[PDB]
């Protein structure tokens, strides 16, 4: 039930990760001779780039945009072990305030933080190495302050947030291998390894959790040679279950993203085929629509 | 060339437009005060104003800096501010502390603030200086000038926190300036001892840069005096003269770059005086 | 500019004015004190949020003296067409007091 298209914009080389803003206006292409394409939304629909200069030494690996309600901000890693935080100031430049070194290995990950949390920024490195940093000032950002860390004792490829945003809820990071969950308590104020769900021994690209949108069981996906959903149900301790195994893709899945509502789950393999998995009237999982990699 | 068709009573008697040329102003005998709009051109009727204890005299438009506000100084005690608050033209406030007749209502330079000057013919002088709360603060000083004293006039701000300034005269024949000190009292400084027989209209003239402050001099022995400055520090006001026309001269009014002296008299007409390159004073019309 | 002024045409004034050599509350969020600025001091945060679109804003803002609720010129434009209510219903009639 999808239908296709092309988007006019003029790309000379490879791109690795596209990520959009809060709105619906302005993606964050980053990728190959070591770039940064901002790009935008004019109104008439078309795509005009308005942005572009020299990221660190290593190959940009990802790039996360920030909420509206802290300006334009930016989180990027390299392979140079060092995470750059790109905020615009005053127009059409764009001027560093920070630049994180900790990690001894290649970053692997950058993602943001919720809103309700404050302004957050997690990293992680190559060899496992997880740290969490906080900057409390929000009117400086050229203020950076390490908050907790954890020991994955792994090889960390990717990292997923919690987007619960409930009182009555407990913040929590799950870190891809190349699979666990994480519990930051209140007392103590610490990550943790409250649980963690044994059923892909398979090499994990990207993992996603699903927005809350006032359920009481919160969806995670994990991507390997089969695309899998699964679902935890609180009672601290959860009620680990998967319900999901669809493995058409033929490939090796890429990566997973999830909708705005947490319905429509997106999954691209590596056989160029991009594929689309909706719910059913009996809360089923059935494919909606397959897409080719050329168009 | 617009007209305004005169519906008073007795004799007009002056006449003043306002900041951007919208209104009127028209002070009689008959205690008229009735503000014309002249948009577009034509005639309407604002404000019949009423109110006083004589003829009034002299009517000063005040900066709309502060808002619509005219100044009365009809032969009485009375220095009526008329508001005109709230879309509708009202009184707002008099103040009699004056026992003669006043002659003369000339607003102050807008950078200071709003102050008033408005001398008697006792040899007086007063500033209404506006507070900030809707009160005023009058004070005056207990004589200036023999007989009369019926025209002052204000000096352009200049300088770098400021030296205020302003001209009188009338009554001896005479003209005087007072450059009030940092205590607070108007202290006084020379007189300007050149005239003859009895002098009306004390005007000054605007400032644009050039260090040569003018000021005139309309009188009843039909002479008109350009005075003249090199600097303020010299001091050297050397009287020149312009004309000796037979019958009074009334009143002098210069333009907003004073490149014209325009003298109205007893001889019921309009002359437009103007300098040439030689210094001699010659007219246009 | 004094002439510029009183002609009538004044943007020429201030275009004018320009060029001369010499010189010439709202509440916070987070912390709930008076702060003066479009940044706050306490948490450092913005102060100023946006009653239409609840985005922080450090520009140009109209408001009700009375009601206390402020937003973008052009988002006070867009509501206050028409409809006179405030868009975050504290019932002000903010055209009648403002
Ligand atoms: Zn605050
Ligand atoms: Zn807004
Ligand atoms: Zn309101
Ligand atoms: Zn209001």
């Amino acid at each position: 039930m999808f239908v296709a298209r092309s988007i006019a914009a003029d790309h000379k080389d490879l791109i690795h990760d596209v990520s959009f803003d809060f709105h619906g206006r302005r993606m964050a292409t980053c990728s190959s001779d070591q770039s940064v394409k901002v790009w935008d939304k004019s109104e008439s629909g078309d795509w005009h780039c308005t942005a572009s200069w020299k990221t660190h030494s290593g190959s940009v690996w990802r790039v996360t945009w920030a909420h509206p309600e802290f300006g334009q901000v930016l989180a990027s890693c390299s392979f140079d072990r060092t995470a750059a935080v790109w905020e615009e100031i005053v127009g059409e430049h764009w001027v560093k305030r920070t630049t994180l070194v900790d990690s001894r290995t290649s970053v692997t990950d950058v993602k943001f933080a919720p809103k309700h949390m404050g302004l957050m920024l997690a990293t992680c490195s190559a060899d496992g190495i997880v740290r969490i940093y906080e900057a409390p000032d929000v009117m400086n950002l050229s203020q950076w302050s390490l908050q907790h860390e954890i020991s994955c004792k792994l090889s960390c490829s990717c990292i997923s947030w919690n987007p619960s945003s409930s009182r009555a809820h407990s913040p929590m990071i799950a870190v891809g291998s190349d699979v666990q969950i994480f519990e930051y308590n209140e007392n103590t104020r610490k990550y943790a390894k409250a649980e963690t769900l044994m059923t892909v021994t398979d090499p994990v690209h990207d993992i996603a959790f699903a927005p809350n949108l006032g359920r009481s069981f919160h969806i995670l996906a994990i991507a390997t040679k089969d695309v899998r959903i699964f679902t935890l149900k609180p009672v601290t301790k959860f009620e680990i279950h998967i319900v999901a195994q669809f493995d058409n893709h033929n490939s090796q899945v890429w990566r997973v993203s999830w909708n705005i509502t947490g319905t429509v789950l997106a999954s691209s393999g590596d056989d160029g085929c991009v594929r689309l998995w909706k719910a059913n009237y009996m809360d089923n999982w059935k494919c909606t629509g397959i897409l080719k990699g050329n168009g | 060339i617009n007209t305004v068709d005169t519906s008073h009573e007795d004799m007009i008697h002056d006449a003043q437009m306002d900041y951007y040329g919208t209104r009127l102003a028209t002070c009689s005998s008959d205690r008229s005060v009735k503000i014309f709009d002249v948009r577009n051109g034509g005639q309407i009727l604002i404000a019949d104003l009423r109110g006083h204890e004589g003829p009034v005299w002299q009517v000063a438009w005040a900066h709309p800096m502060y808002g619509n506000i005219l100044a009365s100084c009809s032969y009485d005690r009375k220095v009526i501010i008329w508001r005109e608050e709230n879309g509708t033209w009202e009184k707002s406030h008099e103040h009699a502390g004056h026992d003669s007749s006043v002659n003369s209502v000339c607003w102050a330079p807008h950078d200071y603030g709003l102050i008033l000057a408005c001398g008697s013919s006792d040899g007086a002088i007063s500033l209404l200086t506006y507070t900030g709360e809707g009160q005023w603060e009058v004070k005056k000083i207990n004589n200036a000038h023999t007989i009369g004293c019926n025209a002052v006039s204000w000096a352009p701000a200049v300088v770098p926190n400021y030296i205020k300034r302003f001209a009188s005269g009338g009554c001896d024949n005479l003209i005087k300036l007072w450059k009030e000190e940092e205590d607070g009292q108007w202290k006084e400084e020379q007189k300007l001892e050149a005239h003859s027989d009895w002098v009306r209209d004390v005007a000054w003239a605007p400032s644009i840069g050039l260090p040569t402050s003018t000021i005139a001099s309309c009188s009843q022995d039909g002479r008109v005096f350009i005075w003249t400055c090199d600097d303020a520090s010299s001091n050297t006001w050397s009287p020149k003269l312009l004309h000796k026309f037979n019958d009074v001269v009334w009143h002098v009014s210069w333009s907003i770059t004073a490149n014209i002296l325009a003298v109205s008299g007893g001889d019921n007409k309009v002359t437009l005086w103007k300098e040439s390159v030689d210094g001699q004073w010659v007219c246009i019309s | 500019g004094e002439i510029l002024y009183r002609w009538g045409l004044r943007e020429k004034r201030a275009e004018v004015l320009k060029f001369v050599s010499c010189p010439p509350g709202v509440y916070c969020s987070h912390c709930r004190s008076e702060v003066r600025g479009t940044q706050c001091a306490i948490c450092k945060g913005f102060t100023f949020q946006c009653a239409i679109c609840h985005v922080a804003v450090r520009g140009s803002s109209n408001f009700c003296l009375t009601c206390g609720h402020g937003g973008h010129t052009s988002h006070m434009m867009e509501w206050f067409r028409t409809q006179e209510v405030c868009p975050t219903g504290c019932g002000c009639h903010c055209l009648l007091e403002s």
